């Protein structure tokens, strides 16, 4: 700040990295008082992208106690939605060819839910229908529980076409075309949920209403997954208050629904009062449903605490039940995000060599990537070893936390490892291996990486074949729409842009790795998709056309697969 | 008269199922019940048993009411399954022998005339065994004082069969122990030797000073007897035993010089037939 | 000491007590009032499973205390 | 630049004895396991069995053997017998269960 | 280390296996069928597998 | 509604009793009920079993007469367990595990008369060294398989282990009725009266036996590792130009340095270390 | 005349009877409400086996009476 | 002497101890401060498991030292 001008770089950095808002909204002020608007747009642009909720809360409230319209929109992020969602809508072309392929090979199995899965993965944030509204005598081939993913899927395709949302919803009657379900009720509140993702705004008041009465089997659930979304990290007291008795109402259904909501809320808070709670309501109970929720909802209290969480751990770690061994060993591995922490690394892999249960030897060697993907040419050298042992579980663990560690490159090494295992004779690990290469290799064309066409072939092999085990081609067709996301316009990534780790997209991988228990669950994953774009722009209401060049390309790279 | 109790583990687990369960019907310090069994030839096997309702009072030991009615029919209905189990004894818990338990003892000795008690200590302890048994015989007592009823002591081991041990081995397949053990299982029992001798010996404190403080009354006619006698049983080091000194040395000249050596003269011809190959390897390529 | 006991019907019912009485003693109450056989009553206090045979002081249990009612519906 | 040097030179050094660490207590796990499969593999001819007789070996571990009571069968065999001692006939071991020869 | 112990795991899970009978072929027939004859005494109708 | 893969616990002491008397009439077959609670939506926990009279045969068993059930429960209802019947289990003498076309016959009344209560079957003569041979069914009604509806409903742990075996396969399996997955839910303190209590000792840690079984050992085992030596040095005085692969090509049996010279010094050391240094102990801890 | 009808599974089952009624009506009653062969019933009042030749006026019956069912388990 | 325990809420208690104290005489202090029944707890220091039958200077937990216990939440 002594030096001859004010910048981004201290200012980006410094003030969120020291948690000072008010720094922040006085330098903003001052740079609002002698008129150079740009700089006050751009740091508001440069802000919201990566500084964390709540954050916002402050910076504003002390702002606002003309440019106040054009920066408080831009402050909470509208526009940042709007262009968003209007870049994605424009840019789309997914090819339908091999949706159509799939759905002609397959039976009549668990692999037809597995298609609507990976469908709205492609088409994500498109707003289109298409493969949903050109047969229906197909879809409604399903019934019971797949009846609940399926109509939530919507709420996948249309993430963040906010504006609307509720008109549109009911704009499928699912209430009154027939009582004789409460499957689409429960797969209603779940879509509102994922649309309105973070961004809780007027949502929260009229679900926290819904909530309120229920025909307490399955629309609670349902209820409680879509609240626990929209508003998480806020620590809303009014709203734990309602997840906590929904809670003591012990009923499995409705069990880890509320285990996980009750979580989200009060992520990373700390609060010295719920985590004794809900230990306390872990132990001395008898569902393992619930047990299967609070081994997350405990985790994500504790985020990047660090050292100030240990006496939990080493606590939660020697406990009998191994459910709650192994959410300590998720607890281990949030605190330490992103941070090669030594001796965090030194207790996973004791944990992993020498426990009795085979759960928390996957649990444990699966949460080193997200302790290393700071360093991602560092995982393959302790990973690869691993990757022989005798016991399956440790082998499904070992591709995971490949799968986790790299995920947005496509790092040679973890091709070059994860080649073989693609034909390991146990059905499950075969269903690893495939989805950790799709993560691992999102967008890459031939000149980028060499393997790819061998993918791009092998999932259409299994798919197609008819001598092998369901789970695999559930991998494989899950697979395909992981690879082709959101009309090739995303990209997964942790970082963010300037350091900073995200953590929404934290938080929806590791809750995805739980389809292995829940299958509805996969849907979190789609928290993890960020656009990869440039806009250009020259005032916020004012996108003026422009040509940018890019230099050093034969014009063979960038968008594939046309043929 | 018997020489020893052979114990089955499904009375153990059983007698586990009840103290776990009563807490259903009234609260209550220890749990009672019937033990089923047969005679080989002066030794006794338990291999069953069931609960039987039981109360007591806290302080007066005149108080107490079992079950005749109960204890006969379910009696009856066990016979009626299988006939060749019949009542033995019976089984209490709590860590140590209540004054009342010889009342009781006179009473079910007329279902069977040797009646043994077993008392099953539920709850965990680190030092040892886990029961004991007991048998209830009069005595000379003195050279003059009045005869009396109480028991003694007779020793008890926990035995098995076919088709109960192969549940247990599956059962206790998660945590596992080596057989024999390579010094990392022979030198642990040393110390956990050397734990119960300790247990022991602080124990014998615990009555000999109180009665030093005069507590309680001199148990004359037989402890301090006993104790004479150990410490009369200790040994020397008394220059004709060390003498035999001679056999750490002829240990030694089979350990140390004829095992060693034929353990690194091996490690040598390893290493030089990994040398050998690996620049043989690499020149090849060149 | 008033207790205030909830049934899965959303009706709160409040029972005045004395902290020496035992469950049994409350499931008694309970079938005076609601009319429910009092083999047909489970209560859940904060996750736990309370026993007909104790007292009150073993579960801690102070005034106003919510306790969960659940029915058994295996004879259906 | 000698700084960063420096500072890489001691995380990759420490990171590389984490791995040493590790590499050591799965040995430590592995001898065990071992230990114990032998120990499995002892108790499956310490059994009431059945004599057959050998009549002809096919391939490696397999054959076909007559058993006493008609009904000629073939099996594989045991991965610890010697091999040259069944020729042409033999007083062989049959599993009671599985016929496998021992 | 690794390697033999799970050859050595894996024979015996191969060991833990049903036994097969032996069985002299009098004619073939057609569709994937033939007529055996089983050595204690019988005269089936068999069919063959995949290789 | 319609199930899922959901689950069966069994304490250990049922396990334990099912094992015994099923192995106690082995030339017969052998059926009793089994306790419980249908604690949620989709687990089942049996907590204890008890046989009744029964007119067995060495292919059939049936139940003599009824009071006898119907009093044993009044009898234990006063004893603290208080729970009704969950279902019923036999066994199979010396066939595989399957369902015989009569139990079916039975099984349909408890279906008719309780929802979930899932038939066992037990093997007492394969469950012979390490394992056993024990498993739960249920029954699949006829016309829903018409009907393009299947079974149950998925979710990912369906799969493992649970490979059906081509014995049971031959008969109904899928066809007629469907496994469920078990599994023994071992609370804590029955753990310990097994685990630190089957073996054990006190005093045995400290004992000699130092005369002549010692040291007769000794002159056994160095006697024959005396040859084992001179055989292993013939065996390599070879040291022909040829390549550890042919090594390889003619290595057969008998294989000296791994094979047999060291277990012998591995024994040898043990032996001695542990009897020096347990002397060395009772020189000092008494007087 | 109603009756009681309890089984070991806790299943409860009222029933509407008059005392002319034989012991194989009431069969036929369990096996059209419930759907069991009336083969596999078998019939327990106050410790003895109820028998097809008698009338509940027989046995003395009274309403609000207590009755027990077993089935005829079987295995082969 | 001075020292200092931690818990799994994080709440930081402070005994003052003399180093003859056993383990037994360790528990009576702390449940004299917060009624915890001695059986509910166990404390660690350093990776090894604390058992009863020695005194704090058989170990050397020096002045000041952090000790972490571990306790079911509630008694039941």
């Amino acid at each position: 700040m002594n030096l001859e001008k004010p910048d981004f770089i201290n200012v980006c950095q410094c003030l969120i990295f020291l948690d000072d808002p008010q720094a922040v909204s006085d330098i903003l002020e001052k740079l609002v008082k002698e008129d150079n608007l740009l700089m006050a747009y751009q740091i508001c642009f440069d802000l919201y992208e990566s500084a964390s909720q709540q954050f916002l809360s402050s910076v504003i409230q002390n702002l606002r106690t003309d440019q106040t319209l054009k920066m408080i929109k831009i402050l909470s992020g509208e526009m940042a939605i709007e262009l968003h969602l209007q870049f994605l809508i424009r840019n789309n072309n997914t090819d339908l060819m091999i949706l159509k392929n799939t759905k002609d090979a397959v039976r009549n199995s668990v692999c037809h839910t597995a298609t609507v899965i990976a469908n709205s993965f492609m088409h994500c944030g498109t707003t289109s229908d298409q493969f949903l509204r050109d047969n229906l005598e197909w879809l409604a081939r399903a019934t019971n529980w797949a009846k609940f993913t399926a109509t939530a899927s919507l709420g996948v395709i249309h993430k963040g076409h906010e504006k609307e949302a509720l008109q549109l919803m009911a704009t499928y009657l699912p209430k009154d075309t027939s009582p004789g379900s409460a499957y689409q009720e429960g797969g209603g509140l779940y879509a509102l949920g994922l649309i309105h993702a973070n961004h809780g705004g007027d949502i929260i008041d009229y679900l926290l209403n819904q909530l309120k009465n229920a025909s307490n089997d399955i629309v609670r659930h349902g209820g409680s997954l879509g609240l626990g979304l929209a508003a998480m990290g806020t620590a809303r007291q009014d709203v734990y208050d309602l997840l906590k008795t929904n809670l003591y109402q012990d009923d499995a259904v409705t069990g880890e629904a509320a285990g996980l909501a009750l979580g989200l809320v009060m992520l990373g808070s700390k609060n010295a009062q719920a985590i004794e709670d809900m230990v306390g309501y872990a132990q001395e109970t008898q569902h393992e449903k619930i047990l299967r929720g609070l081994a997350v909802g405990i985790a994500l209290v504790m985020y990047g605490r660090m050292e100030e969480a240990d006496a939990l751990i080493e606590s939660l770690c020697r406990d009998k039940d191994p459910i709650l061994r192994r959410s300590g060993m998720y607890t281990v591995a949030m605190a330490y995000c992103g941070s090669g922490n030594n001796k965090a690394i030194r207790r996973l892999l004791h944990v992993a060599v020498s426990d009795v249960n085979d759960d928390v030897r996957r649990a444990a060697v699966e949460s080193l990537g997200f302790i290393l993907f700071r360093t991602p040419e560092q995982c393959p050298s302790v990973v690869s070893l691993l990757s022989e042992s005798y016991n399956p579980h440790v082998r499904y663990g070992a591709a995971m936390a490949l799968g986790i560690c790299c995920a947005g490159t496509g790092n040679k090494e973890a091709i070059n490892l994860l080649e073989p295992m693609t034909n390991d004779p146990v059905n499950y690990v075969r269903q690893g291996a495939l989805i950790a290469s799709a993560l691992i290799m999102i967008q890459q064309t031939e000149i980028t990486c060499p393997k790819v066409n061998q993918f791009r072939q092998l999932y259409s092999k299994v798919i197609n074949d008819k001598h092998d085990d369901v789970m695999a081609k559930f991998g494989a067709i899950l697979a395909q729409g992981i690879l082709d996301a959101g009309g090739h316009n995303v990209t997964i990534s942790l970082q963010s842009r300037t350091g900073h780790t995200h953590m929404p997209s934290v938080v929806g991988v590791l809750v995805f790795t739980q389809f292995w228990f829940w299958f509805p669950l996969s849907h979190f994953l789609s928290l993890a998709y960020t656009p990869t774009c440039v806009i250009g722009l020259n005032k916020d209401l004012k996108m003026p056309k422009v040509q940018y060049k890019s230099n050093c390309k034969p014009s063979t790279f960038a968008y594939p697969a046309p043929l | 008269a018997v020489q020893k109790v052979v114990v089955h583990p499904l009375v153990l687990l059983s007698v586990v199922d009840h103290f776990n369960r009563i807490g259903k019907v009234g609260n209550q310090k220890r749990v009672v019940g019937v033990l089923l069994g047969s005679w080989q030839k002066k030794v006794l096997d338990v291999s069953n048993s069931f609960a039987v309702p039981f109360d007591e009072d806290d302080k007066d030991d005149s108080v107490w009411f079992l079950d005749h009615d109960y204890l006969e029919n379910m009696y009856g209905m066990f016979k009626k399954v299988n006939a060749r189990e019949r009542i033995v004894g019976w089984y209490h818990t709590g860590p140590k022998l209540h004054k009342n338990d010889i009342a009781i003892n006179e009473l079910m000795k007329r279902y069977c005339p040797n009646s043994v008690l077993v008392i099953i200590d539920v709850k965990p302890k680190d030092l040892g065994l886990p029961t004991e048994a007991y048998i209830s015989v009069e005595e000379v007592h003195d050279d003059g004082t009045p005869t009396s009823k109480t028991f003694e002591h007779v020793t008890s081991e926990i035995g098995a069969e076919e088709a109960e041990e192969v549940g247990v081995e599956h059962l206790l397949r998660d945590i596992k122990d080596t057989t024999v053990g390579t010094l990392s299982q022979r030198i642990t029992n040393q110390v956990h030797g050397l734990k119960g001798l300790n247990s022991k010996l602080l124990d014998i404190r615990s009555y000999l000073e109180k009665v030093a403080t005069g507590k309680l009354p001199i148990n004359h006619q037989i402890i301090y007897q006993l104790q004479d006698v150990f410490n009369l049983l200790p040994d020397v080091s008394l220059q004709e035993f060390v003498k035999a000194f001679y056999l750490k040395t002829n240990d030694q000249m089979v350990v140390v010089y004829l095992a060693s050596l034929i353990r690194s003269v091996v490690a040598l011809h390893n290493l030089i037939n990994n040398k050998i190959a690996n620049r043989d390897a690499e020149k090849k390529e060149g | 000491m008033q207790i205030f006991v909830k049934t899965l019907t959303g009706k709160t019912i409040t029972l005045e007590v004395e902290p020496s009485d035992t469950i049994e003693n409350v499931k008694a109450k309970i079938q005076d009032k609601e009319g429910i056989p009092p083999d047909q009553q489970r209560l859940i206090f904060a996750g736990k499973q309370l026993e007909d045979g104790r007292t009150l002081s073993d579960y801690n249990i102070q005034r106003e205390s919510t306790l969960h009612l659940v029915l058994r519906l295996r004879g259906g | 630049d000698l700084y960063s040097r420096y500072k890489k030179l001691q995380q990759e050094l420490e990171f590389l004895e984490v791995q040493e660490e590790y590499i050591k207590d799965e040995q430590k796990n592995l001898k065990k396991e071992f230990l114990h499969a032998q120990e499995e593999v002892k108790r499956i001819q310490s059994i009431p069995l059945v004599i057959g007789q050998f009549l002809e070996a096919v391939d490696q571990n397999t054959a076909i053997v007559g058993s006493t009571t008609g009904s000629n069968y073939y099996v594989r065999i045991l991965s610890t017998i010697d091999r040259e001692l069944l020729k042409p006939n033999a007083s062989v071991a049959l599993h009671k269960h599985s016929n496998a020869l021992v | 280390l690794n390697a033999k112990v799970r050859l050595l795991r894996e024979e015996l899970q191969l060991l833990q296996e049903q036994g097969s009978y032996v069985g002299e072929v009098v004619r073939a027939m057609d569709k994937k069928k033939v007529l055996v004859k089983v050595h204690p005494e019988g005269k089936f109708v068999v069919d063959v597998d995949k290789n | 509604a319609v199930d899922t893969a959901e689950q069966v616990y069994i304490s250990s002491l049922a396990l334990l009793k099912m094992l015994k008397h099923g192995r106690a009439g082995v030339p017969m077959e052998v059926m009793g009920l089994m306790l419980g609670e249908f604690v949620d939506d989709y687990t089942v926990r049996v907590i204890d079993v008890f046989a009744m009279p029964q007119s067995g045969t060495g292919v059939s068993v049936e139940a003599v007469d009824p009071v006898f059930q119907a009093k044993m429960l009044d009898m234990l209802k006063q004893t603290g367990r208080p729970e009704m019947v969950v279902g019923w289990y036999h066994s199979h003498p010396g066939f595989g595990c399957w369902l015989s076309g009569v139990d079916i016959n039975t099984q349909q009344s408890f279906e008719a008369l309780s929802e979930r209560a899932v038939a066992v079957v037990v093997d007492p003569i394969q469950s012979v060294k390490g394992k056993v041979v024990i498993d739960a069914f249920r029954l699949i009604n006829a016309n829903m398989m018409v009907l393009g509806h299947e079974p149950r409903q998925t979710t990912s742990n369906l799969g493992h282990l649970n490979k059906p075996s081509i014995q049971a396969l031959i008969h109904g399996l899928n066809r007629h009725y469907y496994s469920i997955t078990i599994n023994y839910r071992k609370n804590e303190l029955e753990q310990k009266m097994l685990l630190n209590l089957h073996k054990k000792s006190w005093m045995e840690g400290l004992t000699l036996q130092d005369y002549s079984e010692h040291c007769k050992h000794n002159e056994s085992v160095v006697k024959e590792m005396l040859e084992l030596a001179k055989n292993y040095n013939k065996a390599v005085e070879e040291e022909d130009k040829m390549t550890p692969e042919q090594l390889a090509i003619k290595n057969v049996g008998k294989q000296d340095p791994k094979r047999h010279l060291e277990e012998h010094v591995d024994v040898l050391m043990t032996s001695n270390i542990v009897q020096c240094l347990a002397a060395m102990l009772d020189t000092v801890v008494f007087k």
